[PDB]
């Protein structure tokens, strides 16, 4: 947590140019506490301008963007084809019995 | 204790394989009937 | 609907359907349905199956429910067929009440956590508190294996799950799963200022809430001996009803 | 008639059925709706009682001080000169005079 | 609970041992041996298996 | 009820196993170091089992 509004990163290597990596976040109004515009994630840290769900751990726990929150029986992987299919078996087959349904009679 | 697990046709697919292998044998032996009944009477 | 999957469903009304197309379709047209009609019948001519749609489907329907049906089929085909519906009812209908079985079964026999050792045996429900709260610091020296444990998930978890705030804590353990370990006293506290939030299991520690007086002190004595009276009172227990009790029976749902 | 409709649905609702078979289309609505409903029901029962039977969690009727400071069918109990007694003698507060006397 | 007493060990007033069993008894309870030997001498066999 | 009892209930596999369990009742050649063992040993399941 930086005290102050300006920050001061410096890395050192010595012919270890290959430090694995430094790879790091920092975080804007940290500062201020909940104003309509900001949003609580801990502590005195409502931060939003825009980093309310911004797909990043943006706050220091999952808190912003973190868990922010009929078609469904139609996407089926072959079941809703084979689904569709026989209910086309039935509609034909429904069209070949009100044949007999109302063409045959008695003997 | 996980068990909440509803039927899927990956546990119940044999039912329908076996609809259709009797479907298959119906029309078998309803033609075979209704053609040796046409024979016979003949 | 739950025991069976929103899928089958659908297969299985398909599969009455065409089944029964499958049966009018026989009946109809097979050479043995025709039938005389008259109940002492001298060889009349006007015989006829006795299948409609109606009929055939709702046969299908009914052995589907396992409450009979009004047609008596005869043929070798319509018989062979309504043998092959009545197996896939049959397997159907049983298969559905032993996974309804499963369900209410899994369900009824479901322990809920009572007790810290059977949190620590859960996997799922994770552990924590407020960090260094003295709470966490115990377990830090913790020996009981029950504690012992407790603090080796909380140093797996390492901040992973250790709240800062109580109040923080209250609202993780309101949106998730949560141990929280913190103080009886605001818990009862916060218990019955709330609802959703339960006491389990018992005081894990004890700690005794005293009169700080320096060495020199001849207050000490007067004042333990002035609260063994209002504790023999009951008078204690009854000043913890005003700041508790009074406050904390205004939700019971 | 209402005589036989009436003993169709209740002996319906067991399984068994009646003879009384819906001949016509909008009467057979009924019958298959009915069917629905009996089969769920009995089913469902037998789910259910399987589950008691083999999990059978025993439950107390008293949980508290007060709960069985209520009802009377059970007795108390304490040593005679048992501080217990004594505590409970001159009970002061508020459910527990009851008990006492 | 209903009640809430504790035991003590017997001494007469102003005994020295006084403040350095008290002190003595809060560092036991603090290592919690006071939890580990009550379980020990309180343990049994336990509960059997009722399943 | 008896199949799921049945179906449910499970063969030991384990020392633990023994060490919850009650019904059936261990066995040892005592003084062959086994039981000797088991005294010396400061494991909880062991050291219960023993006891």
């Amino acid at each position: 947590m930086l005290k102050t509004g300006v920050g001061v990163i410096r890395m050192w290597a010595d012919e270890g140019s290959r430090l694995s990596r430094f790879r790091m976040l920092f975080t804007s109004f940290v500062e201020p506490p909940c104003t309509s515009s900001t949003f609580f994630c801990h502590s005195n840290m409502c931060i939003n301008n825009s980093l309310v769900c911004n797909g990043v751990q943006n706050c220091a726990y999952p808190w912003d963007e973190n868990h922010c929150k009929l078609f469904e029986q139609i996407t089926k992987t072959h079941g809703t084809i084979i689904g569709v299919t026989s209910g086309i078996v039935l509609v034909l087959l429904i069209i070949s019995i009100l044949v007999q349904v109302k063409q045959p009679r008695k003997k | 204790s996980k068990e909440a697990s509803a039927l899927g046709v990956q546990n119940i697919g044999g039912i329908f394989i076996v609809l259709a292998a009797g479907l298959v044998l119906s029309v078998f032996v309803a033609v075979g009937e209704f053609l040796y009944k046409s024979k016979k009477n003949a | 609907l739950n025991p069976l999957s929103p899928d089958i469903w659908m297969y299985v009304l398909l599969a009455c359907l065409g089944v029964s197309c499958v049966l009018f379709v026989i009946a109809r047209f097979s050479p043995y349905e025709w039938y005389n009609p008259h109940p002492c019948n001298p060889d009349s001519d006007v015989v006829e199956n006795n299948f409609t749609l109606l009929n055939s489907f709702w046969f299908g329907v009914g052995a589907l429910m396992q409450q009979g049906s009004e047609l008596m089929p005869k043929a070798l085909s319509t018989r062979i067929v309504g043998g092959i519906w009545w197996f896939f009812t049959l397997i159907i209908i049983s298969s559905y009440t032993a996974n309804l079985a499963a369900f209410l079964t899994v369900e009824r026999m479901e322990s809920p956590i009572d007790s810290a050792d059977d949190l620590a045996k859960q996997t799922k429900i994770e552990y924590g508190a407020v960090e260094d709260g003295a709470t966490m610091t115990f377990f830090k020296k913790s020996k009981i294996s029950t504690y012992d444990k407790m603090w080796a998930f909380m140093s797996s978890r390492r901040q992973s799950v250790l709240v800062k705030s109580n109040e923080e804590g209250i609202q993780r353990v309101l949106t998730s799963d949560y141990a929280f370990l913190m103080e009886s006293t605001t818990i009862e506290f916060v218990t019955q200022r709330n609802c959703n939030l339960t006491q389990i299991g018992g005081l894990i520690d004890s700690k005794g809430y005293g009169v700080g007086t320096p060495m020199g002190s001849p207050y000490r004595d007067k004042i333990t001996i002035a609260i063994l009276q209002l504790q023999e009172e009951g008078k204690l227990h009854m000043m913890k009803e005003k700041w508790w009790r009074g406050n904390g029976c205004p939700e019971e749902e």
